[PDB]
RNA sequence: ACAUACGACCAUACCUAGUGGAAAACUCGGGAUCCCGUCCGCUCUCCCAUAGAUAAGCCACUAAGGGCGGGGUUAGUACUCAGGUCGGUGACGACUGGGGAAUCCCCCGUGUUGUAUGU
RNA sequence: AGGUGUCCUAAGGGGGGCUCAUGGAGAACAGAAAUCUCCAGUAGAACAAAAGGGUAAAAGUCCCCUUGAUUUUGAUUUUCA
RNA sequence: AAAGCGAAUGAUUAGGGACUCGGGGGCGAUUUUUAGCCUUCAUCCAUUCUCAAACUUUAAAUAUGUAAGAAGCCCUUGUUAC
C-alpha cells in the first residue's frame, strides 16, 4: 500500500563560505544570483576567533534557497558533474543528501575573469506529502513514526531516479 | 589626583593584559563554554575605550577592575 | 557517547502545560485580557464574538464567561446560509459578511430590541458605527460586543474583519478602525470606499472568473466546475447577495435541512455503541502473559 | 545585618514544585463586596500590589473595591497594644475564606428545623454540645476469642 | 454514545513503540488575478469544495513499558511538648502523662465535566 | 560568604512574529573550533550589576510606532514614637 | 527536628557489562588506514559504600490568623449626578 506516501523534493539550498568579509565577498554573491535567479541573503560571523581571523557580526557567507521544479533542473546540472556517482557517507539518518563542487564554472556561466573563482556546496532536503501538520500555526503537532523517511529508503530513490551509483 | 590618578591606570592595564593569558591557551579554554567566552570579551571592549579617554577619574577605573575580575573569576571556579 | 537526556529522571521533573496549550487551540495572555472586568461593576458580563475559520465553514458565537465554563448566547454558521439562496464560494470574503448579518439580526431579536437598531440597512463601502437610539423621549444605548480572533493573523484584507463589518451593519455595537479594511492605503492613510463596496457583494469573486476565462479556458472550467453546472455567471453575482441579505432581516430564523442521514437522539447512541471497544480485564490481561511465555520459551 | 522590603522571603514567596508556569483563569472571574471575609496569600508571579510579608497568612474584611484591587482590613500587635491595618491588595493574591461557612451553614439549618418542630410541638435541643463519655454497652467472644500476647527477647538485627 | 466551536480542573490528560477506525465533521489537498507578506506562495494572506486519500494529524485499543495518581507497608519506629532530690565520671540514655512522620519495597488505576449546533 | 555612593533616549512605554543552552547525524577548501540543513531539546540560556525569588505564541529575541521618565493635590504600606 | 541521594545542584568509595578509533603502551612483518590480536585510562549504561548552616521531591511536635449571630437571618419595594 502507498496511496500518498511518495517521496519528491521539498527545497534545495546551496551556499557559499567565503571566509572574509570585503569586495570579493559581494563578488560571490553577484556570481550566486545568475545561477538561481533569485537574490541571495547574506550571513553573519557568530563566533569570534582570531585563528580564523573573524570577528562577531561580519559577514562570511552566502546562501539562497529555491523550490519545485527550479530546484530540480538545478539539482540535475550538479549530479552532472559528480557523474552521478556518491559517497554512502553522504546519507544521513532523517533521509537527506548533499554534495560539494570545487570549481563553480564546470557548468557554463560564461566565465567572466573579474568575478573570480568559488567553490559551491549543495544540499536538498526530502519529504512526504502532508507535512504541514509540523508547521501550521495554528495546532500544531508532530507527524507520526510510520511517516518519516528513513536513511534506506532516499538511496533507493537516487539510484532508480538518476540510473547513479553509490559507493 | 595626578598620582592617584595614575596609579590606578597601570593597574588596570595589567590585568587586561593579564587575562588575555587565560583566554589565549587552549588547555583553559577547553573545558569553558561559549557563552561565558564572548561575555568577557564583551566586557573588554568598554574597558579599552576609557583609557583613551581623559575624564576617567580613580573612581571609575577602580570599579571596572573589580567588575571584570569578578566576572571571569565565576567561570574558572565552576 | 553523551548523556540520555529522556531518562528516568527527565519525566519525574517534567511540567506540562495547560491542555489546552498543548493542542495549540488557545492563547491565555490574549484570553485574560478579554475576559476579566472591572471589580467596580460586579456581575455585568462581557460579550465576545468568536470566528473561526474551516476548511468548508465559517462559525460564529455568541460567548460570555462564566467560572466553571462558557455561555453560548446564538450561534450561525454558513450551512445555514444555504436556505437563503446561496449554494457557492461559502468560504469567501462576501459570505463572512451575509454570517455576521445573520448573527446581529439573530441576537438582536432574542432579547427584544429588534424593531429598533435597524442598522444601515443599504450596505455601502462607509467607516460607521453604531449609536444611541432615540426612544419613549429618551437615549438608549446599543447592545455592545468585542472581537475574539483567536490564533488568525490580523493584516489587511483578512476575513476576520469581514463577520465584524457584517455584524456592526446589523445594528450591534463594535469598535473599531478603517485601517485594516480592504482598500485602505497605507501611504495615503486613506480608504477608498468604493472597493469595499464591490468587496462585499462578491465583485473580486466575479473579475476573477471573467479574466480567467479569456486568458485560460481549461483551468477556469476546473476551479469554477460547480458554478457552470448551476449556470451562476459573474453579472448575476451581486444581485444574488443583495437578494439575500433582505431575507435574512424578513425571517433569520428559518431553518434549513441537510442531506446527510438523520435519526432520533437516542438511535445514534444505539448506532455507536456498536463500533465501541472493550477494555480488557485484569485477569484476562495477566492471562496473555503467560500465554506469550509459554511460547517464547518454547520458540527458543 | 540589613531590613529590605522582601528580606528572609526566600521560601515563602516562591512557587511550589512543578507549579510554575500559567495562572489559573478561574481566579478573575470571582466577584467581591464589602464586608465579605477574604484571606491573604502572595503570589509570587505577579509583582503589582503585593502586600508586605507580615500579611502572608492572615485574614481581613473588605472595606473598599477598584477596578482591580480590594482593600482589606487587618489587626496587627505591636507591643501591648493592637492597631488598625489598611492594605491595599491585588486580586491575585487575596481568596475567598471558608472560616465562616460553618457559622452561615448552622443559621440557615436551625431556622428550618426548629420551624417544623414549632409545627409540631417538640423541644428540639439545638444548640451544640462537647463530646460526652461513653455509655455502658456489651461485647461478646463468640468466633472472636481473645489471643493472648507477651513481650519479646532481644535480638540483634545487624 | 459520536463529532465540531468556546471552556473548567491542569499528566489518571505527558513520553516511547505497535494494531484498528460505520455515519457526518475535522484534516491533508488544488490554484496565485485581486488584498497582503517572504532569499523562496515553506509560514502568513486570497480563490475553489470538484477530484485523490485515511498515509499522517485526530479518536480508540494493546505493552508483567518509563513517568504520574491513590493505598498498604516501613511504624506506634525516628522526632517532639510537660514532669522527678531518675541512672551515669562523662558522652548520653531509660521510664510517667500526651501528639506522632519520611524512602527502599508491594497492590490498583490511566481522565472527569459545563454551554451551543449536528451526526 | 558577599554588595552599594553607579549605569541607561532605551537597558523606559505599546503591539506583532519567532524560540533558547546543549547534543546526535550530514555538506568543496573546513580542522577540536567559521557558514548551511534536518531531528531531539522544561529552561540546564538570556534578562546593566552582589545574592535570592520570577518568566516560554514571554518578562528572553528581532522588527514597527512613540516619550505615562508629563500636570494638580490627598489616602495607604515598610523601618516607627 | 527527623528524612532523602538505584530524585535535581554540590561532595564521594568500589567492582561488572558495553564499546576503538578518545588518549597511552604493544603484538602477528613496530608491515599498517590490520574497526586484526593485546591492554591502561577516559566515556556511556544497569548496580554499590558514606554526607550537606548558606541543597532538596517529601514533612512533624510546640506555638500562630479568622469565625461561633439581634449590629442576626428572610420577604416586599423608595432614592441617585455611580
Ligand atoms: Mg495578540
Ligand atoms: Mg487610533
Ligand atoms: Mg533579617
Ligand atoms: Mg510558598
Ligand atoms: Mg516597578
Ligand atoms: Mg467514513
Ligand atoms: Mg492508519
Ligand atoms: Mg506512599
Ligand atoms: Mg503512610
Ligand atoms: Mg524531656
Ligand atoms: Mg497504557
Ligand atoms: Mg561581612
Ligand atoms: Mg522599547
Ligand atoms: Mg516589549
Ligand atoms: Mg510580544
Ligand atoms: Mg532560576
Ligand atoms: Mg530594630
Ligand atoms: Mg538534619
Ligand atoms: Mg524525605
Ligand atoms: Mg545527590
Ligand atoms: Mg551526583
Ligand atoms: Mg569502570
Ligand atoms: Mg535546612
Ligand atoms: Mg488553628
Amino acid at each position: 500500500q502507498n496511496p500518498m506516501r511518495e517521496l519528491r523534493i521539498q527545497k534545495l539550498v546551496l551556499n557559499i563560505s567565503v571566509g572574509e568579509s570585503g569586495d570579493r565577498l559581494t563578488r560571490a554573491a553577484k556570481v550566486l544570483e545568475q545561477l538561481s535567479g533569485q537574490t541571495p541573503v547574506y550571513s553573519k560571523a557568530r563566533y569570534t576567533v582570531r585563528q580564523f581571523g573573524i570577528r562577531r557580526n561580519e559577514k562570511i557567507a552566502v546562501h539562497v534557497t529555491v523550490r519545485g521544479p527550479k530546484a530540480e533542473e538545478i539539482l540535475e546540472r550538479g549530479l552532472k558533474v559528480k557523474e552521478y556517482e556518491l559517497r554512502r557517507r553522504n546519507f544521513s539518518e532523517t533521509g537527506n543528501f548533499g554534495f560539494g563542487i570545487s570549481e563553480h564554472i564546470d557548468l557554463g556561466i560564461k566565465y567572466d575573469p573579474s568575478i573570480g573563482i568559488y567553490g559551491m556546496d549543495f544540499y536538498c532536503c526530502m519529504t512526504r506529502p502532508g507535512e504541514r501538520v509540523a508547521k501550521r500555526r495554528r495546532c500544531k503537532s508532530r507527524i507520526g513514526a510510520s511517516h518519516r523517511i528513513t536513511r534506506e529508503e532516499t538511496i533507493r530513490w537516487f539510484k532508480q531516479r538518476f540510473d547513479g551509483i553509490v559507493r | 589626583a595626578f598620582s592617584k590618578r595614575f596609579e590606578a591606570k597601570q593597574q588596570l592595564e595589567s590585568y587586561i593584559s593579564r587575562v588575555e593569558e587565560i583566554i589565549s591557551d587552549p588547555t583553559l579554554s577547553l573545558k569553558l563554554k561559549r557563552g561565558q567566552k564572548d561575555k568577557i570579551e564583551q566586557a573588554l571592549s568598554e574597558a579599552m575605550a576609557q583609557l583613551e579617554i581623559e575624564d576617567s577619574t580613580a573612581d571609575e577605573l577602580k570599579k571596572k577592575e573589580l567588575a571584570l575580575k569578578r566576572l571571569v573569576t565565576k567561570a574558572m571556579a565552576s | 557517547f553523551h548523556k540520555l537526556v529522556k531518562n528516568s529522571a527527565y519525566y519525574s521533573r517534567f511540567q506540562t502545560k495547560f491542555k489546552r496549550r498543548r493542542q495549540g487551540k488557545t492563547d491565555y495572555y490574549a484570553r485574560k485580557r478579554l475576559i476579566t472586568q472591572a471589580k467596580n461593576k460586579y456581575n455585568a458580563p462581557k460579550y465576545r464574538l468568536v470566528v473561526r475559520f474551516t476548511n468548508r465553514d465559517i462559525i460564529t458565537q455568541m460567548v460570555t464567561s462564566e467560572i466553571n465554563g462558557d455561555k453560548i448566547f446564538a450561534a450561525a454558521y454558513s450551512h445555514e446560509l444555504r436556505a437563503y439562496g446561496i449554494n457557492h464560494g461559502l468560504t469567501n470574503w462576501a459570505a463572512a459578511y451575509a454570517t455576521g448579518l445573520l448573527l446581529a439580526r439573530r441576537v438582536l431579536a432574542k432579547l427584544g430590541l429588534d424593531k429598533t437598531f435597524t442598522g444601515v440597512e443599504e450596505p455601502n463601502g462607509e467607516y460607521t458605527l453604531t449609536e444611541a437610539a432615540e426612544t419613549e423621549d429618551g437615549e438608549r444605548r446599543p447592545f455592545k460586543a468585542i472581537l475574539d480572533v483567536g490564533l488568525a493573523r490580523t493584516s489587511t484584507g483578512a476575513r476576520v474583519f469581514g463577520v465584524m463589518k457584517g455584524a456592526s451593519d446589523g445594528g450591534i455595537f463594535i469598535p473599531h478602525s478603517e485601517n485594516r479594511f480592504p482598500g485602505y492605503d497605507i501611504e495615503t492613510e486613506e480608504l477608498d470606499t468604493e472597493v469595499l463596496k464591490k468587496y462585499i457583494y462578491g465583485g473580486h469573486v466575479a473579475e476573477y472568473m471573467e479574466t480567467l476565462a479569456d486568458d485560460d479556458e481549461e483551468r477556469y472550467k476546473s476551479q469554477f466546475v460547480k458554478y457552470i453546472e448551476d449556470d451562476v455567471e459573474a453579472d448575476s453575482l451581486e444581485e444574488l447577495y443583495a437578494e439575500a441579505h433582505k431575507q435574512i432581516r424578513a425571517d433569520p430564523f428559518r431553518k434549513y435541512v441537510s442531506d446527510a442521514p438523520k435519526k432520533s437522539k437516542e438511535e445514534w447512541k444505539a448506532e455507536s455503541l456498536k463500533y465501541k471497544k472493550a477494555k480488557l480485564s485484569r485477569e484476562e490481561r495477566k492471562a496473555r502473559v503467560e500465554a506469550k511465555i509459554k511460547q517464547l520459551l518454547a520458540e527458543q | 545585618h540589613a531590613a529590605g522590603l522582601r528580606s528572609g522571603t526566600r521560601y515563602a514567596f516562591s512557587r511550589g514544585f512543578r507549579k510554575h508556569g500559567q495562572i489559573p483563569l478561574s481566579t478573575y472571574l470571582r466577584t467581591y463586596r464589602v464586608g465579605d471575609i477574604v484571606d491573604i496569600k502572595v503570589n509570587g508571579a505577579v509583582q503589582k500590589g503585593m502586600p508586605h510579608k507580615f500579611y502572608h497568612g492572615k485574614t481581613g474584611v473588605v472595606y473598599n473595591v477598584t477596578k482591580s484591587a480590594v482593600g482589606v482590613i487587618v489587626y496587627k500587635r505591636v507591643k501591648h497594644r493592637y492597631i488598625e491595618k489598611r492594605i491595599n491588595v491585588r486580586i491575585e493574591h487575596v481568596k475567598p475564606s471558608r472560616s465562616r461557612e460553618d457559622f452561615l451553614r448552622r443559621v440557615k439549618e436551625n431556622a428550618e428545623l426548629k420551624k417544623k418542630a414549632k409545627a409540631e410541638g417538640v423541644p428540639v435541643q439545638l444548640k451544640r454540645q462537647p463530646a460526652m463519655p461513653r455509655e455502658a454497652h456489651t461485647v461478646s467472644i463468640a468466633d472472636n476469642k481473645p489471643v493472648t500476647l507477651a513481650p519479646v527477647a532481644y535480638e540483634t538485627t545487624i
